[PDB]
């Protein structure tokens, strides 16, 4: 993570607008320091959440925020990494998972989706049952 | 099994969404 280099991959304009739509008294709640870093393209975990937390609390000034946004880059992510970590569950090795299996990894383990977003995130990717999981590895990280 | 890297599928989902 590194503030120079947060800078030069989203444009700053549009992280002070973001913070501008969502402060109260000059801060920024961590939930909506969130939803701008998506909107700006990028993907916090909870472990990232946690961290600016622990540092600064609830709520953010300007600058902590752009800490937070430098922390939810993440250049290291590896589409192989995400398809290897489905192709664990893949028992038959067959490439694909149904949406009931993908619902269940995606709300019981790790910073787990409600039950609600899981099922509409897998009905926006496929009409179909069956989910190539290395096609919805791609797609998510674009 | 892979947790890390469970969330950070999770984590792009949920930026998908928004």
């Amino acid at each position: 993570a590194d503030i120079q280099q947060l800078e030069e991959k989203v444009d700053e304009s549009d992280v002070r607008i973001y913070f501008n739509e969502k402060s109260s008294g000059g801060k920024i709640s961590i939930d909506n320091a969130s939803y701008n870093a998506r909107k700006l393209g990028l993907a916090p975990s909870s472990i990232d959440e946690k961290k600016i937390k622990e540092l600064y609390g609830d709520n953010l000034t300007y600058e902590q925020y752009l800490e937070y946004l430098s922390i939810c880059v993440h250049d290291k992510d590896n589409v192989e990494e995400l398809i290897k970590m489905f192709a664990h569950f893949d028992n038959n090795c067959t490439g694909y998972l149904t949406k009931s299996q993908m619902k269940n990894i995606l709300t019981t383990w790790g910073d787990a989706l409600t039950d609600q977003e899981a099922i509409d995130a897998l009905n926006a990717f496929s009409s179909e049952d069956n989910i190539d999981y290395k096609l919805f590895c791609e797609d998510i990280l674009q | 099994k892979n947790l890390p890297s469970l969330l950070r599928v999770q984590a792009h989902i949920r930026k998908k969404m928004v």
